[PDB]
């Protein structure tokens, strides 16, 4: 009997050291969450990233950059709630919600769904990474006049372009404030929140833009950066 | 609509037809089963650390 | 004497302060192993160990030659000006490595995650403990250190080890909290830009504070004593050894304020709460 | 019209049915059993600790010798432990990392689990090549799978997402009978002692009684005001308990088909996550999400014990069928066992 | 059993007012964050105003922001959106949501098909 006792004490030795292998790959991988609206772009940011660098539509995509390997999961296969299985990530290392930017109605419901992330009970130390998607077609809608913000928002109408915005060469001024106006939307819900153990970064992309991966790269190292401060509070 | 409303009314009308026995009756028959197996609970009568199989 | 009783007050004072700190920390780490769980706890312990051989090894002795004001323990005292040697570059290098540690962790968080395994975690506490033991005994058992029994290090001796411990620790430390105050001081102009942003130098002073307390005690504490250390042997203008005596008291209550202002993390806490009460 | 004429017969039977709620509600539990001597104080203790685990646990369940006992991890794992002497028998990796759920079945043949992959895996541990694999894979489910028990070693209930329960024949991988009429996500069930019922929580704050055999819903109980996230038989198979996000527990009963006793205290406002009885019942152990766990006199209502060891929300627990020990499954990768 | 019963709302011209007011059974009142969630005519659920434990914060969507308030009185158990100023575009049912979790901030109530915890709705009815 005591034999027994040997062999579960070696099948212990090799469980424990295969999950010594499978601790440090899980340590290396660093998951991101995609959530948001529909309409807005979540399975065209996972495609175009298993376009470009590669991975394994589906609900995952896996890529590295300089070394650092990534796992970003979207959802797609549930029902409309998500009360009960987002708790499923809250040790994600950030969430990337994505935005469609250029649609003004579904706006308010990004701007819930966004506040509802964040003062999750769940997911307080989760920082989300914020895509205003599609710039190209809030330009147009911009350009064309047809459809206009302060009809949804009419806080638009005061609102003034921040003197700290950075346009790209050959933008009109009304597309500039109207994208920098969704992006103080999101944050003034971040930070009307707080409490510094989480941060929202935003980034005006475009799904096919060929950067997603490093805006994910610098901000998911921005968060581990952040989160060392913090731990030490030199933050 | 329509349909959920019809199955609603059809649960409802099978849950109706149910006989229900009295509260009284019901703890009593808690109560018996309790104190009937309280001697061999050993979560609430500590058993000796020699028959604890997770002591030693 | 009054002061003499005070004198003996005080330094019981300073070895129960030390010896309780010390044990505190050691104690919530053995028992608790999801405090051991991290890398950076591991240095921890080893600086929390080095001020309880500090305390337990160093200090009684010297502070009953002080009472007393005749060393009783004759043969033993060599022996004992190694330990202190030890036990006190067992401390600065120890913090030292503590400093880098958080500079890897906050100038390369990727890089950190990967390469610095329990594995590098004990070869960086090697190096401190086996560098702090060699400095220290392998020059005393040879008589190199000597140029009541006497305790005054050679000239060169104490320059040497003077650099090798004060110093390579003090420009480690000066170089990466620098390091680190800039990267900090980077994130807060972001995060400010941010939220000025969403309303249209608190955070900097809780930097500046926690920076300063964390280098200033450690300067404040044992600059002194190796200014000191290099300068009264080479010209022995001078002091006293009364002054050079608080001097070294000064570097062992660096010894005893360490576990407060690098084991207060909020598990640290938690775990000191629950086990006192 | 007629959409509105069911919609008044609907509430003219609710009001029928809380009358004949009323008519039974003679007494209540507590004036019977305010005689009873108290279970006293009971101080259970930590005997081991079963680590391994990379994430959070999300499941647990002892097997029917009360020795082994399999956890789901969010790492992709199952592992079996030999609670005894705290070895590992079994490291299952997952094809998906989300579990959520996870059984043991009462031969020891086979450990089942799933997730947000909308799949029941079941695994045969007692393979005769050597290593676990998978045997078999359940898809069908439009949901994120909450929980499942085995009946035998070839029938086994899901609970899912999409509102309904399922069982299944695993051979043919057909769910020979759907359960549907929950309105919010099932989040737990629980099987009666000997197999012919079962009961089931869900996000529409219901819990119902289904029939295995014939597919149907024979008693729909209510109370909470909010989510219910974990539900357990009495061992007698006359009651049953339920905790919901409203930081309540409540004791219902199958025969007089209304809500028994209302386990609570006002300096505690978090959800339930995990509840099960113990051996006699006499005893209901009720998971929290304040890191604690509470013993319940099953019986008067009072608090008696607590188990305050996990450090994160506690996720699951279970009473061994010998009643020796329980078990306590945490976020924080560990498990717990008490006794 | 929580159930949450809105009443109030018929046929009034653009200009008008109303007064919808949602009575809640079955649970706490105090406990929960409250929220009207309308739906128009061929468009998905939409989300009004939410007001919070203790009418401390409120929050309006854009659309009807300076034209509807909404009050409650945990007293009489209840709670009221006064509308003002009506558009042809406010013809809507109006479903008084509950948020799933009492003491907490967060809610997910604008779901497409089924939330277990809202009411049934008043058709509030906008035109010429
Ligand atoms: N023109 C344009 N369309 C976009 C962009 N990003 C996303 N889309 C549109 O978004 C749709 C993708 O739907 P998606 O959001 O990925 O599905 P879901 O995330 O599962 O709800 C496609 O039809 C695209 O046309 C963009 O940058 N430019
Ligand atoms: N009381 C500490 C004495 C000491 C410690 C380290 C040294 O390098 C040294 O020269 C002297
Ligand atoms: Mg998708």
């Amino acid at each position: 009997q005591r034999n027994e006792e040997k062999a579960q004490r070696e099948a212990n030795k090799k469980i424990e050291k295969q999950l010594q292998k499978d601790k440090q790959v899980y340590r290396a991988t660093h998951r991101l969450l995609l959530l948001g609206a529909d309409n807005s772009g979540k399975s065209t940011i996972v495609k175009q990233m298993r376009i470009l660098h590669g991975g394994s539509g589906i609900f995952e995509t896996k890529f590295q950059v300089d070394k650092v390997n990534f796992h970003m999961f979207d959802v797609g296969g549930q029902r409309d709630e998500r009360r009960k299985w987002i708790q499923c990530f809250n040790d994600v290392t950030a969430i990337i919600f994505v935005v469609d930017s250029s649609d003004y109605n579904r706006l308010q419901e990004a701007l819930n769904l966004f506040k509802s992330i964040w003062n999750n009970r769940w997911l307080r130390t989760i920082s989300v990474i914020l895509f205003l998607n599609k710039q190209d077609l809030l330009a147009e809608k911009v350009l064309a006049g047809k459809s206009k913000i302060e009809d949804y928002f009419p806080e638009f109408a005061r609102y003034t372009t921040p003197e700290d915005a950075t346009p790209e060469p050959g933008e009109d001024p009304r597309v500039t404030r109207a994208k920098y106006f969704i992006r103080d939307e999101f944050l003034r819900i971040s930070t009307a929140s707080g409490d510094g153990r989480h941060y929202c970064y935003p980034h005006f992309t475009c799904a096919v833009d060929t950067e997603n991966a490093r805006r994910i790269f610098n901000d998911c190292r921005d968060i581990i950066q952040r989160m060392h401060l913090r731990q030490y509070e030199l933050l | 609509s329509i349909a959920q409303a019809r199955k609603l009314v059809e649960q409802l009308k099978m849950e109706a037809n149910i006989d229900r026995i009295k509260v009284s009756k019901a703890a009593a028959d808690l109560m018996a089963y309790c104190e009937a197996h309280a001697k061999e609970d050993p979560l609430l009568t500590p058993v000796p650390a020699s028959e604890n199989p997770f002591r030693e | 004497f009054s002061v003499r009783i005070l004198t003996a007050c005080f330094l019981s004072l300073l070895i129960l302060s030390t010896l309780l700190g010390n044990t505190l920390v050691c104690a919530a780490v053995i028992r608790f192993r999801h405090l051991r769980s991290k890398v950076t706890n591991f240095f921890v312990i080893s600086l929390a160990v080095s001020d309880l051989l500090v305390a337990v090894l160093v200090m009684p002795w010297k502070a009953v030659a002080e009472i007393a004001g005749f060393w009783p323990f004759g043969s033993f005292c060599n022996i004992w000006v190694a330990f202190d040697i030890m036990c006190s570059t067992a401390s600065i290098l120890n913090l030292c490595v503590i400093s880098v540690d958080r500079y890897w962790a906050i100038s390369s968080p990727f890089r950190y995650e990967r390469k610095m395994t329990p594995k590098a975690a004990f070869i960086l506490i090697s190096v401190a403990w086996t560098l702090s033991v060699l400095i220290s005994f392998i020059p005393v058992q040879l008589s190199w250190h000597k140029a009541n029994c006497d305790s005054s290090l050679s000239r060169t001796y104490a320059i040497s080890s003077s650099v090798i411990s004060f110093y390579i620790p003090v420009a480690i430390m000066i170089v990466t909290y620098t390091r680190i105050y800039r990267i900090a001081q980077k994130q807060i102009r972001r995060i400010a830009a941010l939220e000025r942003a969403a309303v249209h130098f608190k955070r900097e002073t809780k930097v500046l504070k926690t920076l300063s307390v964390i280098m200033g005690v450690f300067v404040c504490c044992w600059l002194p004593f190796f200014i000191l250390n290099c300068i009264l042997p080479f010209c022995g203008f001078c002091i006293d050894s009364n002054t050079f005596d608080v001097f070294v008291w000064f570097g062992w209550a660096n010894s005893s304020l360490n576990p407060i202002i690098y084991a207060f993390n909020a598990d640290f806490r938690k775990a000191f709460s629950t086990l006192l009460g | 019209s007629e959409l509105d004429q069911l919609r008044q017969e609907a509430e003219q039977l609710k009001n029928q049915i809380r009358d004949a709620r009323k008519a039974c509600a003679d007494a209540t539990l507590s004036q019977i059993t305010n005689n009873i001597d108290p279970v006293g104080r009971i101080q259970m203790r930590t005997r081991r600790t079963l680590r391994g685990h990379l994430a959070k646990i999300y499941a647990m369940h002892w097997g029917t010798d009360s020795r082994l006992l399999v956890s789901a991890s969010q790492d992709g794992k199952l592992i079996i432990w030999d609670s005894y002497t705290t070895n590992k028998v079994h490291a299952i990796p997952l094809r998906s990392s989300w579990v959520m759920t996870c059984a043991y079945a009462p031969s020891g043949n086979y450990v089942a689990c799933g997730g947000l992959d909308n799949i029941c895996s079941i695994y045969n541990l007692k393979t005769r090549e050597g290593n676990v694999r998978v045997s078999r894979e359940l898809a069908g489910h439009t949901g994120y799978l909450s929980c499942c028990r085995f009946l035998d070693d070839n029938q086994i209930v899901t609970s899912s997402g999409d509102t309904t329960c399922a069982l299944w024949d695993i051979e043919t991988g057909q769910q020979t009978t759907t359960f549907t009429g929950h309105t919010g996500d099932v989040m737990s069930l629980s099987l009666a002692p000997d197999t012919r019922l079962f009961v089931s929580g869900a996000c529409d704050a219901s819990a119902k009684l289904w029939d295995v055999r014939e597919g149907m819903c024979r008693q729909t109980f209510t109370g909470h005001e909010s989510d219910i996230n974990a539900i357990c038989f009495f061992p007698n198979g006359n009651a049953f308990a339920t905790g919901s996000d409203d930081a309540t527990c409540r004791l219902f009963d199958l025969r007089a088909d209304q809500e028994l006793m209302t386990y609570s205290h006002d300096n505690i406002i978090c959800g339930i996550t995990s509840v099960s009885f113990s051996k006699s019942g006499r005893l209901l152990l009720a998971g929290y999400d304040d890191f604690n766990c509470n013993v319940w006199d099953a019986l008067k209502a009072d608090r008696a014990g607590v188990l305050a060891g996990h450090d994160n929300r506690v996720s699951c627990l279970g009473v061994t069928d010998d009643g020796m020990a329980v078990a306590t499954g945490s976020w924080d990768s560990f498990l717990k066992i008490w006794n | 059993q929580v159930q949450l019963q809105e009443s109030g709302g018929g046929l009034v011209q653009p200009g008008g007012s109303l007064r919808l007011s949602c009575a809640a059974s079955g649970f706490t009142f105090s406990n929960y964050k409250m929220n009207w969630v309308r739906q128009a005519p061929g468009k998905g659920l939409e989300w009004v105003s939410d007001i919070s434990q203790s009418g401390a914060s409120i929050s309006y969507t854009g659309s009807v922001k300076g034209r509807f308030t909404i009050s409650r009185d945990n007293a009489k158990n209840t709670l009221y959106l006064q509308m003002n100023s009506l558009k042809p575009e406010d013809t809507a049912v109006y479903y008084c949501a509950r948020c799933p979790a009492p003491f907490t901030r967060d809610c997910f109530d604008v779901t497409s098909t089924t939330y277990a915890y809202r009411g049934q709705g008043t058709q509030v009815t906008v035109s010429s």
